């Protein structure tokens, strides 16, 4: 059994476990048909693309629009510029809005 | 990373040699960037037109399916 | 490793622009049913300086937390919350003891690591003083498993690789102990 | 503003109006450079550098062949085109840049969660070599075999003797 | 591709037009029409015509034939038998 | 624009221009492999990408030699 | 007879390297140490009287993924990517200031815009044929239909 | 002002660091042109430039300013794309290669685990920019020089790439800074003395320097690819060629002479013990010291570039191809098999640390 | 199918050569001289030049002997491999295999041998080399490593069969045999 889905550090990646449980199910001798392993196939494909999870987020965003809910009042706060991950945004006691250093670690 | 160094060199030389071809290409480039930045929705609506005419599940098609299930499920409880 | 991923900060802001990266916060605390625990507040250099003393003090709790992860069978982060809180408290206990017993020796070692690219080989002298102070006051010995006790690299008399730049504070503090302790 | 869009807009314009063979060997270099930069800044810096190391050597060999085969044909020839038909073609092309029609996959953003289990932390090239030289060593040895065939193949084609 | 597409009527027709642009005694030119008698060309006029007929058909008369040519029909015979299309580049044919 | 085969106008009118199109077309496959492998954190895809680059460079050399000898055949008199 | 005039340009070339190294070693090291002093400008610039000598942090090199997690973790504690702190306990704000990057997963622009590189049998199928997306939409619809059971 | 003025310097500080980095490299490149003529002059028992500026210190400035005040020769004002694209590609390539050169520990603009690949990849682009000058040009000397540039590139590219890979193999890393720090106890000149010669021979061929100056052979191709270049396009190509000489001299010092590591560890500690480490002045001196070690080693190889030009005649490029493919390649591929075998025999396979 | 007892699903290179029967050496010689002999036969069937017989030059017979020598070994290697796999009659090889394994087990030594390879590389090496003899006619690949993936259970060596009582091997339990998987991961479950 050759290795598949090898992470960048040589070990199993995020989705290897899903793939491994599919192989074990499909190759088990206790199974009359491949029907038991159908949910395991969807789980592996969901691990890679997250297509159903993205689809759920599509419904939640759309359902919030039709009820007039504010996107900025029900979502999660975010910052787009890395230089402005400031100590005030991070919540430090002596925080400030001055830019952080990202030029050279 | 070499496009960052070359881009100022190529762009100015492109305008020098072909000022009208460059202005038309650059003008169209900026117009779509204004469509995306200012949410004019022109590119999105073209995309929604292509999916509708080619039989893809559109954004409205997927939302209609949800509304059909929503009405079906509510009556199943009531 | 400088590979761009979707789980941490990337190389530059051109990477964020191409990925349209959003740095997202969550204002919600952990649920009240889960018991609270104070997180470890030490940064990279103090933690690396204290790595082998946290290992020598929390070995039972570190192994028990990791063994919980193996027995969790995928349900890892949920089923080992209680074991994880023990690990955090034990690690904070070591850092607490360092700042009360070996404060100057401890702060000397991780100030050298900050001065020396966080390479253990560059700060042997300050490490030796910290090892001596910790052993006398906390009875903790640094051990590198899998090798004989006399082949441990941190105890090598004449290492092949040595720091190019000398930490002046470590040189001064090493001389002071030489003339006062090993008479 | 994603300035790579403008770069590909200029490249598509010059591919429609290219006339001689030197311009084609420049369309190739004008294509690898956007690829290398975008790989460098988004997905893989390792393969951005591998592209530069290998394709440039292929480009110069390609260029030197143009010198030995340039045959006066397209310097004095005429093309018609039309500026209006060029720009209209590029406008219609620019309208549809959605290579995929999964709207949720293209619109919803995702994240990954980091873990500290990988304490032996090395570069992607070390893992690629670790697998290539151990598990897929047959693939490497066949590639070595194909490279040998090219050496013999080039000689039996070009050498008059 | 690399073969002639010439007919005896076209070569004669193109020969007559090229000979009509000169100062000839008569404009009624056929195959039997001689250069010295019917058209009235001296030594230099004849060779001006031959080179003019060379450029029209992209052919080159050999020295032996050119010195001994008498009639218009002989030129038409020569063009039909010796004309070849010029070789094209390696890209014109296969592309 | 793709379905009306607009790419047939972007390819130049020399045999070498067909070679460049083939290299660009294959390079599109490798960029797609690198993109998927990086998102999945899968080194098997990157091994595939490396194999494609080496193999694509082999056929570039084999095709060039055929075109090189094809041009020699035309310049065959070589009375010099 | 050592010709000193010939050795003058080498002295300036020697000083050329020393200009780069002298500036880079000191300017970068000072900035890292300055930004490691605290979470705001009044602590970075001003020097307290009761504080001891300034200990400097040298630039980092030969890093890996752990150093990226460490840098972000340091930022959440001190406001600097190379902050310094050996406190056994973090502040309360550290429990809720985690940073999670969310990014799109779209194919490169050169893949979906190059006039030649975007054309292939499978790319046309993905872009113009609805056969693939019809099947995958069934999977998504089953998720909401199966909620009631 | 005050506060706004003070933290605006912090907002511009790293740009000045780059400007100082650019200024430092251009000073060496400018005065390498002066040093070459001074070195050749005394070897040829003349003086070299000593009349332009005090003792000749402004000769480089005069050459640049005079060439920057000259008319640019081109068929039309809109034909800048022809003879300017080539010089810019060559200049941008060599300048970008300097981003990975560390003047001290961690003092490189770019640091990555693939700095070696970036170094080789960046310089290969400069080769492309040179051949662009003969872009269906009607100048037969430019056309004849473009053919020779490709022939030399095929010669040195394999040897230079493989030599750097052997050095990277001995440390099992492609980071340039790790390779320098791996030479604490031994400089790779001693174990790989044959490779240092081969690296320098490859550097001479890469930079088109004599005895491999077959591209710009004045006695053969008047000026080679530069015969039609005047004023600004000529300066940029001339500037990039001498930038490459400094780069390859600095790489010879990095791959085989320990980079910035001190000649004497005892003396290095003695000098640095005079300055308090709690003061910023210690790090200025250390930056001067470490770069000085790199400067001294690189100055010797920049001297060696001039030295070989003043002693050896030029070799024909068709002989260079046979020399690189029949002699250098078999030797280098022997060492690429030799070195791992030695290390495995003594259980000393390298790791990154 | 006339199957037999499985001895080793991936026999080591040295074991295959050592277990050569005298006929396997005989076929190795036949391959070595069969290649020069076929060059004589082909000339005899139809002369290469003209119509008269001409002995092929000595340089051709030298390279032909080398080609036949490798071909003879590959044939003999596949002949002996089938006995390990059980495809061919291997009664003699089973008795020899059982004696060698029981002898090594009684010495508390691995029947497979100690390896320079770590657990991954032993597993990887077995994946690459197992069943590779099926393509030995196309390109060579041999098992030259001491891995433990041989497709056999060492408990079958703990039952005395007919003609093995005079060996008097006292076999220890498998957890005391050096360099075996079942006696390697004592302290850590991910380190041998
Ligand atoms: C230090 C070593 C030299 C020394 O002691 O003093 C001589 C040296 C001055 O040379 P000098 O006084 O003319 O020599 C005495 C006679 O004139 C010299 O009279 P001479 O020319 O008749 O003597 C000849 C002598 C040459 O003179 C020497 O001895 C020089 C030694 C050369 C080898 C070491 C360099 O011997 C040689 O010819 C040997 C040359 C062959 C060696 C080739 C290199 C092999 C490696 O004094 C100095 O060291 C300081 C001056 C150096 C310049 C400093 C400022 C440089 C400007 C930089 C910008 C600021
Ligand atoms: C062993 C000497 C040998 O190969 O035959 C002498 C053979 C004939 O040399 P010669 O003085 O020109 O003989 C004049 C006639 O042309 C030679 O006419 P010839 O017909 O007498 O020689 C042709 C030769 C055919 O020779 C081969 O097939 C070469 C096999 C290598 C593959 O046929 C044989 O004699 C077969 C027995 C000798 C080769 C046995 C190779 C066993 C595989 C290893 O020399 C070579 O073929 C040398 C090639 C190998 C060079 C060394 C490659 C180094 C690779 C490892 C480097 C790292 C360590
Ligand atoms: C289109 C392209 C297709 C690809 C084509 C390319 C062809 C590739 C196929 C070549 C083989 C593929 C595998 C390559 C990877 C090898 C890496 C590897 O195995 O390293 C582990 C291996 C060490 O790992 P290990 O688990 O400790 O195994 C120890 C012995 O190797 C194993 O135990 P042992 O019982 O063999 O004891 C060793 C000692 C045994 O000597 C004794 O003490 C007497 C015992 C009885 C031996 C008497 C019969 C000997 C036969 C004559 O002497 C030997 O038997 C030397 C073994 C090599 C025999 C000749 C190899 C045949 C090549 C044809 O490294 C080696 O030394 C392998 C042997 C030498 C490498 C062979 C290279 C062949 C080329
Ligand atoms: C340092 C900057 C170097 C480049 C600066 C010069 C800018 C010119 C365009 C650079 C590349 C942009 C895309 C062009 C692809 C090649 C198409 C081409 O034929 O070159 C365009 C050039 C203009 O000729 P023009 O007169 O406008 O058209 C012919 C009219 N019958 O016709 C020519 O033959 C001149 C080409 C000169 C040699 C250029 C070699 C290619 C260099 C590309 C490096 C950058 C990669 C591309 C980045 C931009 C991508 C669009
Ligand atoms: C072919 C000869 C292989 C036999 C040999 O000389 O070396 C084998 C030897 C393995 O034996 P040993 O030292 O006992 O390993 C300890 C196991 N725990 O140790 C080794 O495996 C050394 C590796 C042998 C490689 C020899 C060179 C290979 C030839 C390439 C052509
Ligand atoms: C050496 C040394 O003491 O360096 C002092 C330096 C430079 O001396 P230089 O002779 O120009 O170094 C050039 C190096 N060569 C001679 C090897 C080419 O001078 C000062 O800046 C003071
Ligand atoms: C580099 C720093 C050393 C300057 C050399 C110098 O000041 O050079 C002296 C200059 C140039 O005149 P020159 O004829 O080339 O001098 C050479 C003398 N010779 C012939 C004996 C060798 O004279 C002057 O003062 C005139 C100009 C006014 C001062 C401005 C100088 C340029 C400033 C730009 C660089 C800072
Ligand atoms: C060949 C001549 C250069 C040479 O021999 O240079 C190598 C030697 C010896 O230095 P090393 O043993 O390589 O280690 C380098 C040890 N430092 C760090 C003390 C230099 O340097 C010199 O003696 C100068
Ligand atoms: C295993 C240990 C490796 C040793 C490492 C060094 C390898 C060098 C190989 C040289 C072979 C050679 O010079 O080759 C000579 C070849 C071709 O010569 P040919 O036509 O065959 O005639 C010679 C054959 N004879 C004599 C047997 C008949 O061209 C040359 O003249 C190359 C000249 C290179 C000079 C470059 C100057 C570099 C200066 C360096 C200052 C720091
Ligand atoms: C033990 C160490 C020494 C062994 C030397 C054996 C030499 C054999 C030889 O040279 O074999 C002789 C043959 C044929 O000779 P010829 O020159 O064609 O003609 C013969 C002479 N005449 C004209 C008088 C008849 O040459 C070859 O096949 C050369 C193949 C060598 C390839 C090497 C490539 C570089 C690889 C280096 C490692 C990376």
């Amino acid at each position: 059994a050759p290795l598949q889905q090898v992470g960048r550090h040589g070990g199993p990646n995020k989705c290897f476990g899903e793939f491994q449980r599919v192989v074990e199910c499909m190759t088990n001798a206790k199974h009359d048909s491949y029907e038991p392993c159908n949910n395991l196939k969807n789980d592996y494909l969901e691990c890679r693309k997250h297509k159903v999870e993205r689809y759920k987020a599509f419904l939640m965003q759309k359902h919030a629009e039709e009820l007039g809910k504010d996107p900025e009042e029900i979502g999660a706060p975010f910052v787009r510029k890395r230089r402005f991950l400031t100590s005030k945004t991070l919540g430090l006691v002596d925080g400030d809005d001055y830019e952080i250093g990202v030029e050279k670690i | 990373p070499y496009l960052v160094a070359f881009r100022p060199a190529v762009l100015v030389f492109f305008f020098i040699r072909q000022p009208i071809g460059a202005g038309l290409l650059a003008g169209g480039f900026l117009f779509w960037q204004a469509d995306r930045h200012f949410n004019f929705g022109i590119r999105d609506n073209i995309h929604n037109f292509k999916q509708t005419i080619l039989g893809f599940p559109t954004q409205a098609s997927k939302w209609e399916t949800f509304k059909q299930v929503d009405a079906q499920k509510r009556a199943q409880l009531v | 490793s400088s590979t761009h991923t979707n789980d941490s900060l990337n190389s530059s802001n051109y990477v964020d622009k191409l990925k349209d990266t959003h740095f997202v916060f969550e204002n919600d605390k952990l649920p009240s049913e889960i018991p609270d625990v104070e997180e470890v507040g030490a940064t990279t250099a103090p933690l690396l300086s204290a790595a082998y003393f946290i290992g020598a003090k929390c070995q039972d709790y570190n192994d028990d937390f990791m063994l919980c992860q193996k027995e969790a069978k995928g349900n890892g982060p949920i089923d080992c919350l209680k074991e994880g809180r023990r690990v955090t408290r034990c690690a904070s206990g070591v850092l607490k003891d360092l700042n009360t017993h070996c404060s100057d020796e401890f702060r000397l070692h991780w100030q050298c690591l900050s001065f020396s690219n966080l390479e253990y080989k560059n700060c042997r002298k300050a490490e030796s003083l910290l090892n001596k102070c910790v052993f006398e006051k906390m009875n903790l010995v640094k051990k590198i498993p899998g090798i004989p006790e006399d082949r441990q690299i941190h105890l090598k008399q004449n290492p092949v690789l040595k720091p190019v730049a000398l930490h002046q504070d470590s040189e001064v503090a090493f001389k002071k102990a030489q003339n006062e302790n090993s008479i | 503003m994603n300035l790579e869009i403008l770069d590909l807009s200029i490249l598509g314009f010059y591919s429609l109006i290219s006339s001689n063979s030197f311009e084609s060997i420049a369309i190739l270099v004008a294509t690898i450079m956007p690829v290398i930069t975008e790989l460098w800044y988004n997905y893989s810096q390792l393969f951005a550098l591998l592209y530069t190391l290998i394709y440039v050597g292929a480009v110069v060999i390609l260029f030197v062949f143009i010198l030995s085969v340039i045959n006066e044909k397209e310097e004095y020839e005429y093309e018609y085109s039309g500026l209006f038909i060029l720009i209209l073609v590029l406008l219609l092309d620019d309208l549809d840049d959605n290579e995929s029609n999964d709207n949720d996959y293209n619109n919803v953003y995702i994240t990954d969660y980091a873990d500290w289990f990988n304490n032996y932390n090395e570069s992607d090239l070390s893992v690629i070599g670790n697998l290539l030289f151990t598990e897929y060593a047959l693939l490497l040895l066949i590639i070595s075999f194909i490279l040998l065939m090219s050496i013999i193949g080039l000689i039996l084609i070009v050498k008059k003797d | 591709q690399s073969a002639s597409t010439l007919t005896k009527e076209d070569v004669l027709t193109r020969s007559v037009s090229v000979l009509r642009g000169f100062e000839v005694k008569t404009k009624d030119i056929d195959l039997q029409t001689t250069f010295v008698q019917d058209l009235g060309m001296d030594s230099l006029d004849l060779n001006d015509a031959l080179v003019a007929l060379e450029e029209e058909f992209d052919v080159v008369f050999d020295d032996k034939t050119a010195n001994e040519i008498k009639t218009v029909g002989e030129v038409v015979d020569f063009v039909l038998a010796n004309y070849l299309p010029t070789e094209q580049s390696i890209n014109h044919t296969i592309r | 624009m793709d379905l009306i085969l607009l790419m047939l106008v972007a390819v130049g009118l020399n045999i070498i221009d067909i070679y460049i199109m083939i290299e660009i077309l294959i390079m599109g496959c490798t960029v797609n492999t690198i993109y998927s492998a990086s998102l999945d954190n899968d080194m098997i895809g990157l091994i595939y990408s490396l194999i494609q680059i080496i193999i694509a460079g082999v056929e570039s050399a084999i095709g060039l030699s055929i075109l090189v000898n094809y041009n020699r055949i035309r310049n065959s008199e070589e009375i010099e | 007879m050592i010709p000193f005039e010939a050795l003058i340009p080498y002295a300036i070339m020697f000083a050329g390297f020393c200009l780069g190294g002298g500036v880079m070693n000191s300017a970068i090291t000072a900035d890292i140490t300055k930004r490691a002093r605290g979470p705001n400008q009044e602590i970075k610039r001003n020097v307290g009287e009761d504080e001891g000598p300034r200990n400097y942090t040298k630039p980092r090199y030969n890093t890996d993924q752990w150093d990226k997690y460490f840098a972000v973790r340091d930022l959440r504690l001190t406001g600097s990517l190379r902050g310094q702190s050996d406190n056994a306990v973090a502040e309360e704000s550290f429990k809720t200031n985690s940073i999670q990057p969310y990014s799109n997963t779209r194919r490169p622009w050169v893949l979906r815009r190059h006039i030649i590189m975007k054309n292939s049998p499978t790319k046309w199928a993905r872009k113009y044929s609805s056969r693939r997306d019809e099947r995958e939409q069934e999977i998504k619809d089953d998720y909401i239909r199966g909620m009631g059971e | 002002m005050l506060n706004n003025l003070f933290d605006f310097i912090e907002y511009i500080e790293y740009w000045l660091i780059i400007v100082a980095f650019v200024a430092s490299v251009l000073i060496v490149v400018a005065y390498l042109t002066v040093a070459e003529r001074k070195t050749m002059g005394y070897m040829q028992r003349r003086l070299g430039p000593n009349a332009v500026g005090y003792y000749g210190v402004l000769m480089a400035v005069a050459d640049a300013l005079k060439l920057l005040s000259k008319e640019i020769v081109l068929p039309h004002n809109g034909d800048i794309i022809y003879v300017m694209s080539g010089p810019l590609i060559s200049l941008f390539s060599v300048l970008l290669s300097w981003a990975v050169i560390p003047f001290g520990p961690g003092l490189s603009l770019l640091d990555s685990e693939y700095s070696i690949i970036y170094l080789l990849a960046s310089g290969s682009i400069g080769v492309f920019g040179t051949v662009i000058v003969g872009w269906m040009s009607n100048s037969k000397y430019t056309v004849l020089a473009t053919v020779r540039t490709t022939a030399q590139l095929i010669s040195y590219e394999l040897v230079l790439t493989t030599v750097v890979f052997i050095i990277a193999l001995i440390v099992s890393s492609l980071n340039i800074n790790v390779i320098i720090e791996s030479q604490y106890n031994i400089w790779y000149i001693i174990p790989f003395f044959p490779l240092c010669l081969i690296f320098f021979i490859s550097a001479l061929a890469e930079t088109a320097r004599p005895p491999f100056d077959n591209v710009e052979a004045e006695s053969e191709l008047v000026s080679g690819h530069m015969t039609e270049l005047s004023a600004s396009p000529f300066v940029i190509f001339f500037l990039s060629e001498y930038c490459s000489m400094v780069l390859m001299s600095t790489l010879t010092a990095i791959f085989f002479f320990g980079g910035y590591l001190p000649f004497s560890n005892t003396i290095h500690h003695l000098i640095l013990n005079l300055f308090d480490q709690h003061s910023i002045y210690y790090f200025i001196i250390e930056g001067i010291l470490l770069s000085g070690y790199l400067a001294i080693k690189a100055n010797f190889f920049m001297f060696s570039f001039v030295w070989i030009r003043a002693a050896a005649p030029r070799l024909r490029y068709d002989l260079l191809i046979l020399f690189c493919w029949y002699v250098l390649l078999p030797i280098v591929f022997a060492i690429v098999v030799f070195a791992p075998g030695i290390l495995y025999c003594f259980d000393a396979l390298p790791v990154i640390i | 199918m006339e199957t037999y007892e499985l001895i080793d699903s991936d026999p080591k290179f040295s074991r295959v050569v050592r277990y050569f029967r005298p006929s396997d050496y005989l076929t190795w010689a036949l391959g070595t001289i069969g290649a020069p002999g076929l060059m004589v036969l082909f000339e005899k069937i139809e002369p290469a030049k003209g119509n008269t017989f001409k002995m092929p030059p000595p340089s051709i017979m030298r390279i032909a002997t080398t080609i036949g020598f490798f071909g003879g070994f590959y044939y003999a290697y596949t002949s002996s491999t089938k006995r390990f796999w059980g495809y061919s009659e291997n009664a003699k090889e089973v008795a020899k295999d059982r004696y060698e394994v029981k002898k090594a087990l009684s010495e508390k030594k691995s029947p497979y041998g100690s390896s320079l390879l770590n657990p991954y590389q032993q597993d990887m090496s077995a994946r690459n080399s197992t069943n590779s003899q099926l393509l030995l006619a196309i390109f060579p690949w041999f098992n030259v490593a001491n891995h433990q993936s041989h497709g056999i259970d060492l408990r079958k060596y703990y039952e005395v069969r007919d003609g093995e009582e005079n060996w008097n091997f006292t076999l220890p339990p498998l957890d005391q045999v050096k360099d075996l998987d079942v006696a390697q991961y004592k302290e850590y479950s991910n380190y041998p």
